[PDB]
């Protein structure tokens, strides 16, 4: 089933009517269910809108305004769910669709078998050239049809007479395009909607918009959930209550609830909880992996601190991080949802009186290792030439994407380098980096080391030329490998040859030289136990961990270990002139000098 | 047309665009600068 | 509704037909839902059965066998649920209800409202006076009507047809007494049952009986849960899944599932889990109490020793603790369900080759602290005079009851005292203690103090006379308060007037006398730190636990407390063993606060 | 009547009662002693 996301422009538009039409094609061409609004605005008198005929269901509102075309080809739209309303009031709003000086405008609405609106008002007004719209009995389509509640039907004259084959309430001037009543003609014994005037014509309680027959498998739209070809109030769960034993018992046909559907397994980016697939687990429980499945259970007395992201939880209404909400991130290591920086967040918002962010507040994000949604940077303070405030970020979770993108940077002129250090995974979605006219080191990056599947892509265009950056000496440390680098620092390369010492890449390790001694393997070097005496002039001191694996210790030798005093603790022991411990008679805890009690002090 | 100049309480309503006031609905809308979308033109257009 | 438990006797009976009739009145009189089987056996032809007219629902099977009476007055019986079946096959078994040398037996079935049998077969066989039942069509009533199910009627001279308006299918000679078909006459558009032949006459799908209309709130009976008058497959839970946010969100309409009903509150003795009220949790979760409510959470690396009782879990098939299952209780501390001790469990059962319990084996119960169901003792080895094997038991839960009882002790002549020590609460149900003709501590116990609600009672019909027990000196230790005592020992008292040293009641504490010393607390005395000086003549030197609480000790006195030795910052001590800091540069010895006071 | 002597494999079927065999159904019926109830007469009666 083909699904598209829609728009949130209301009555705003692009600077050219040809670009406004091309955008409408790019958002709504070749799809049937909309996961948002349908917004058709400012379209000219002569355009091909036949691509909109595939739409069958709209999740948000349908807005049709300020256009000039004669016919609205919404020929398969059956149901509007109204999960978001125009002005928080209307699910369908059609207005001002005519040219003021001229004679163009919308004459016929189309709307072939629109039968259900599950929420909100209906507003049809100011549409100068419509013929039939004011004859339509909208109370059959709308639930809670009470006309005083947001049902503001207006708007024209000199037309609206029906064809002899339709008894009033016409959509158009012919034998077809007649409104069919689905609720107001049903028996007083009837539940919901019917396909005829009799009680035997009534359809199942979980169908919407009318039906082909009485069954939950045989109807024009579901409401609540679509259980694999049947409409239902809820899907079968992991456990059921046995009323004769008073306990919960495991089910045989359990399904996980997922969006408007039910599935046998949750997708790999969702968390399993109480027979449902959720985008985030509640803060009372820890997210864990068991047998490759993500799920969550109550946490221990001290557990990770996770913040709400932009567009989720306590920040559901936020569009960006700004000077009012940025203080919420002070000790978070994880962010649930998105992290977004728009021009209204960084440089303030004079309409709403929101202040600009002080560049020093942005150091608050240096504690975050994981973001579960996407990272979206469209503005950044002019004096911050890199992203070092995010250097500790490890993973971009990608559980939600911005138009398919999980890492998104556009138009940052005041940047020279990126300087991420801990970043190793970009788990889902595409990377989109454009218009960064002063950015250099980006061109070196081996992005297949960060991608989690071969299905991921990156888009790069109109950034600073790599040839100009090379000419200026914009290059990383000589140890840096073919994987590339985030910035000029010896600790800012994706991978390096020889050895590293924490984040910093190094040419050699302290095995036989310098202030301390260590041992090396697999491009890593770490100190051996400080009991081992430092060897000089090229002689190796240590070749493994502990007080073991070295040439000798300055302490007293005792098997694989050494001690400060040979008789300490302990069996009892004494030491020889080379500080090696040997057995002594028991007790003697004041001190011993040889193998027997006669050698005790 | 169907709109006039924005009232003073909307002076800064739109960002990187030109504000217009729809008289029949008493509601501002904005015509965005090249490459910008959204109700106040505050977001960059990925399809540009 | 009026709810009563059913009997499970099958074809077995009492030795006296007057007691058989009186027992039948006491179980089934003035109740409408039978929470078990309805079994009517061996009743005489002269008896009044009009009290059975209150029965509307049976959760198990109905058995009518070997009886003499003419008419079975179950006219308003509607549904049989078939939870258990007779011989594991039948939900309704009616057979042999006549005397073959004489002329008495069952003639007319009543049963007019019987509409749904949800599970099992139907068995009508070898009656003599029952003539009408051959006409009835059971496949409308039986939920599983197909030939693979045992639905059968076996003979008499006949009784014509009931009335001209009845097209066969009838119980007795009137237009009032012919069968309402509810399934076989329904329109093919409808699932389940109907109240007429038309699609407009069909019932709501989630109903089992007849209906007045196609509604979940307007049908006579149903096979699923009762959500405040509506019959439903599931009822509203604590959270609802939001299909646009992909999150679980709180439900203000939520109800708990409890048995066959949806309720707002779960009773105090049940544990709440996943929007339901249940008897016990899975072995991976622990019961906890938060805000006065018991609920379950996943357990950590140490989990309680939850243990299967009789009638649940791995022992669901068991009737008693016995020699084949007693080993399952060895390291158990909390038992889910019951402990039941019958004659077969103690003295053996040769019919199944199960040997008697060796009395010593009963010590596996010494570790039990809580029983979540009931305790039922009807047999005990003759060699034991008490129940001291349960002395560690703290609580009886009462989540399941034996005919309303949670503690039941019948006919134990070997017992002279009970000897519980730890038992403090009986959370639900009544107490029934009788026929213990040698037991002398039943009447001294303040039994109301063990109850957790005003609705609990104790019944004691007969035990040893209180005047005879007094004459023998069968009284508790002098320290014991008016709340009474489990046996003769000072430690078996429910509560003592003077302080207790743990479980042992004493006249006075070792505050300032004896070889060890104690401090007072509200009804107990507890030992002080061993460093503290054991002073004479009323000089108590401690006021609670710890070396800091002592007024004078034989060891070193540091800042916060008395210690056996002070640290090597390094400290020195004066001639009164009072400790003070040394110069920081000390390792081997010290006698003062400055560098020249340090010793090597 | 309907009853006969119990077959050998039912010798210990009844506990505190007398065994009878119901011939038409090839099944035992146990008659309980004073104050006893149950399919095999194994439980004490709470009413008496
Ligand atoms: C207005 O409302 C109508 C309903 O009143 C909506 O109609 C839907 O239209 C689509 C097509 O656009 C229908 O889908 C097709 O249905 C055919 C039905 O065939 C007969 O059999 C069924 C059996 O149940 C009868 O109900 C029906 O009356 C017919 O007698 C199928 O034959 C089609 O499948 C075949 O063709 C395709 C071609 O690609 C092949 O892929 C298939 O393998 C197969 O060979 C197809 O399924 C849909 O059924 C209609 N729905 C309803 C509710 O009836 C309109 O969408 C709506 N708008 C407009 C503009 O009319
Ligand atoms: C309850 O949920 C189920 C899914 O569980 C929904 O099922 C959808 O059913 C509709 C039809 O009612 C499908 O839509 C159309 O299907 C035609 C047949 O092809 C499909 O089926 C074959 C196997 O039989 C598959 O191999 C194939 O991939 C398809 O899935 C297509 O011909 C139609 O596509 C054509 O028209 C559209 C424009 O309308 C063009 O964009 C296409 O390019 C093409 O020309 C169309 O796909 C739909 O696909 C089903 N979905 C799923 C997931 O299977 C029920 O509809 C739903 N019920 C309710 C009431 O909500
Ligand atoms: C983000 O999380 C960090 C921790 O990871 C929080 O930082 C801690 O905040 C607490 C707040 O109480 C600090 O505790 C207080 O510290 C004061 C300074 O202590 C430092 O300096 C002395 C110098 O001698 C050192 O000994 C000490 O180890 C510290 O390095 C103390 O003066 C305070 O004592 C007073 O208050 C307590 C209150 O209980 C009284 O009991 C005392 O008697 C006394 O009156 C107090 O101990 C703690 O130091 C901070 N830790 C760090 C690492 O900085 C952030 O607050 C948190 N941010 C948010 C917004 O949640
Ligand atoms: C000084 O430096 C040396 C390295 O130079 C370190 O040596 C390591 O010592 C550890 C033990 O402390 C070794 O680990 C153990 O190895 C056992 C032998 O199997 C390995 O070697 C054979 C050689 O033929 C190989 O075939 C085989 O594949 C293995 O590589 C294993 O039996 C041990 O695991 C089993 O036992 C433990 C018991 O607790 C169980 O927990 C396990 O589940 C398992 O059943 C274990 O793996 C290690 O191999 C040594 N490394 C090397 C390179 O030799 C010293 O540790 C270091 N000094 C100090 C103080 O640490
Ligand atoms: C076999 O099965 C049938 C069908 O289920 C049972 O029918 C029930 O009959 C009784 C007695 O008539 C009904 O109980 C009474 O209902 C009155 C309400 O009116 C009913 O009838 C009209 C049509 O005449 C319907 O429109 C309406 O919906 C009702 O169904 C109440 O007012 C009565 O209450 C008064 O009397 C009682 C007497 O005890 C007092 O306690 C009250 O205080 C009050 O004064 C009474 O409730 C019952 O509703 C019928 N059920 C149905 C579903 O029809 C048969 O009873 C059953 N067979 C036997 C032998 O019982
Ligand atoms: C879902 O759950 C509800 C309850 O949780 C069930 O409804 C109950 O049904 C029982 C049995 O009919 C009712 O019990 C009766 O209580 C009467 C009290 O009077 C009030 O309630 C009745 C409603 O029946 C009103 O008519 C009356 O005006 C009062 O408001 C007693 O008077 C009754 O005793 C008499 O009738 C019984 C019938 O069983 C006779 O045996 C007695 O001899 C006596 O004459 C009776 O005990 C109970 O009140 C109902 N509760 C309510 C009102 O909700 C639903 O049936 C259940 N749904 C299903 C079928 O799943
Ligand atoms: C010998 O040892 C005994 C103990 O066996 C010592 O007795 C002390 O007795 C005093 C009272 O006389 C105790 O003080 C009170 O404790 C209450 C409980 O506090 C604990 O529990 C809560 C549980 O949530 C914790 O939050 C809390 O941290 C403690 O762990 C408090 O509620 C009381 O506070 C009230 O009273 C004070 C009075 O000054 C007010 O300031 C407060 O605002 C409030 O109104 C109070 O603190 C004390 O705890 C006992 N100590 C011990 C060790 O248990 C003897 O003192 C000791 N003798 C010698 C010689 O050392
Ligand atoms: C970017 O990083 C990726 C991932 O580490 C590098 O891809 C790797 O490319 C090498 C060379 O082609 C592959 O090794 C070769 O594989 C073939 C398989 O048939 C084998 O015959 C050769 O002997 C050799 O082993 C390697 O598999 C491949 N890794 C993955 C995961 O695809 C890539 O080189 C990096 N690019 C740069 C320039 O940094
Ligand atoms: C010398 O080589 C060893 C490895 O042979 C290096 O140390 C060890 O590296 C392994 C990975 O190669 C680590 O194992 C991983 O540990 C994490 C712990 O959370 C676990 O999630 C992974 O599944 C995996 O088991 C191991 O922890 C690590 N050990 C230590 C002590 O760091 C070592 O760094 C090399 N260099 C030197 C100089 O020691
Ligand atoms: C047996 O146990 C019961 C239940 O714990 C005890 O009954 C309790 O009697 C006390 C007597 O003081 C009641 O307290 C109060 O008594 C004063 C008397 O002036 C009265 O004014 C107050 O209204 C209040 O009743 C207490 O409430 C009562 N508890 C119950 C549940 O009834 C009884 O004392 C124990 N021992 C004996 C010897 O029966
Ligand atoms: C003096 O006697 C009183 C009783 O009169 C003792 O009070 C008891 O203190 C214990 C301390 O553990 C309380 O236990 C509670 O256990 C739960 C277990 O989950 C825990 O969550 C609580 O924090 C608490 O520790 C107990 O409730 C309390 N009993 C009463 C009746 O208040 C006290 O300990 C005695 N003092 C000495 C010095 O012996
Ligand atoms: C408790 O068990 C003991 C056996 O362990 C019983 O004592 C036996 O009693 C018989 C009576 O005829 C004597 O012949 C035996 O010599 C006794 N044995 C021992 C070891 O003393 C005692 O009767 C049992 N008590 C009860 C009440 O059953
Ligand atoms: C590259 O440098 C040349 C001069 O060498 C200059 O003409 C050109 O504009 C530079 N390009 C960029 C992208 O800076
Ligand atoms: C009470 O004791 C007397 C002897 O003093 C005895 O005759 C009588 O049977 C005893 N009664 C009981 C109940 O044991």
């Amino acid at each position: 089933q083909s699904v598209c996301a829609g728009t949130e422009n209301k009555l705003s538009s692009l600077s050219d009517l040809e670009q406004q039409y091309r955008a409408l094609r790019k958002y709504y061409e070749n799809c049937e269910v909309v996961m948002g609004n349908l917004e058709i605005t400012s379209i000219e008198h002569n355009r091909d809108l036949s691509f909109l005929r595939s739409v069958r269901e709209v999740t948000g509102y349908v807005l049709v305004a300020l256009n000039q075309f004669r016919y609205l080809p919404l020929e398969n739209l059956r149901i509007i769910r109204g999960t978001k309303l125009y002005e928080d009031r209307y699910a369908l709003a059609i207005f001002l669709n005519y040219r003021k000086d001229g004679n163009f405008g919308l004459q016929e609405l189309g709307l072939k078998n629109l039968t259900e609106i599950l929420n909100g008002g209906v507003y049809v007004d100011q549409n100068k050239f419509l013929c039939y719209a004011d004859t339509i009995h909208w109370q059959d389509i709308v639930r809670n049809p009470w006309p005083s509640n947001l049902t503001l039907v207006s708007g024209s004259s000199g037309c609206g007479r029906c064809h002899k084959s339709c008894t009033g309430r016409c959509w158009g001037p012919t034998e077809n395009h007649c409104q069919t009543l689905t609720r107001t003609v049903c028996a007083e014994q009837c539940d919901g909607r019917c396909y005829g005037p009799y009680v035997s014509d009534c359809c199942h309680r979980e169908c919407a918009g009318g039906c082909s027959g009485p069954k939950d498998t045989d109807c024009f739209a579901c409401m609540n959930f679509n259980d694999s070809g049947a409409c239902v109030t809820q899907c079968p769960q992991t456990f059921v209550y046995n009323p004769t034993t008073f306990q919960l018992e495991h089910n045989f046909n359990a399904k996980y609830t997922y969006g408007a559907f039910c599935v046998k397994k949750c997708p790999h980016n969702f968390v399993v909880d109480s027979s449902s697939c959720v985008r985030a687990c509640p803060s009372s429980k820890m997210e864990v992996e068991e047998n490759g499945i993500k799920m969550c259970k109550p946490c221990t007395d001290i557990c990770p601190k996770a913040c709400d992201g932009i567009g989720t939880g306590s920040l559901m209404s936020a569009q960006t991080v700004d000077s009012s909400n940025i203080d919420k991130f002070i000790n978070c290591t994880k962010i649930n949802g998105n992290l977004i920086f728009l021009v209204t967040g960084i440089h303030g918002d004079p309409y709403n009186a929101i202040e600009a962010i002080d560049p020093e507040k942005l150091n608050v994000f240096r504690t975050v290792r994981e973001i579960t949604g996407f990272l979206n940077i469209q503005s950044w303070p002019p004096n911050m030439t890199d992203f070092s405030v995010f250097s500790n970020l490890v993973t971009i979770g990608g559980r939600v994407l911005y138009s398919g993108l999980s890492l998104l940077i556009l138009k940052q002129q005041g940047i020279t380098s990126l300087q991420f250090q801990s970043l190793k995974e970009i788990s889902a979605g595409n990377i989109y980096i454009t218009d960064n006219s002063n950015l250099c080191y980006y061109h070196t990056i081996n992005w297949t080391t960060l991608f989690s599947t071969i299905n991921q892509r990156i888009v790069i265009r109109d950034n600073r030329k790599a040839e100009n950056c090379t000419a200026e000496g914009m290059v990383c440390n000589h140890l840096c490998s073919s994987d590339g680098c985030w910035g000029p620092g010896p600790d800012q390369c994706l991978s390096c040859r020889r050895f590293s010492r924490g984040r910093i890449c190094i040419e050699s390790c302290n095995l036989y030289d310098g202030e301390f001694r260590e041992f090396e393997n697999g491009s890593i070097c770490v100190e051996c136990d400080p009991q081992c005496e430092k060897m000089e002039d090229g002689l190796l001191t240590c070749h493994g961990p502990g007080p073991d694996n070295c040439t000798k210790c300055s302490h007293f030798k005792d098997g694989p270990n050494c001690v400060e005093k040979c008789p300490d603790g302990l069996i009892f022991k004494y030491a020889d002139p080379d500080r090696e411990c040997h057995p002594c008679h028991p007790n003697c805890t004041q001190g011993c000098n040889g193998p027997t009690s006669h050698d005790c002090i | 047309g169907h709109f006039s100049r924005c009232p003073k309480q909307y002076k800064h309503y739109c960002i990187k665009g030109r504000c217009r006031f729809v008289v029949a609905e008493q509601t501002p809308s904005c015509v965005c600068d090249e490459g910008y979308i959204g109700a106040r033109c505050e977001r960059v257009d990925l399809f540009y």
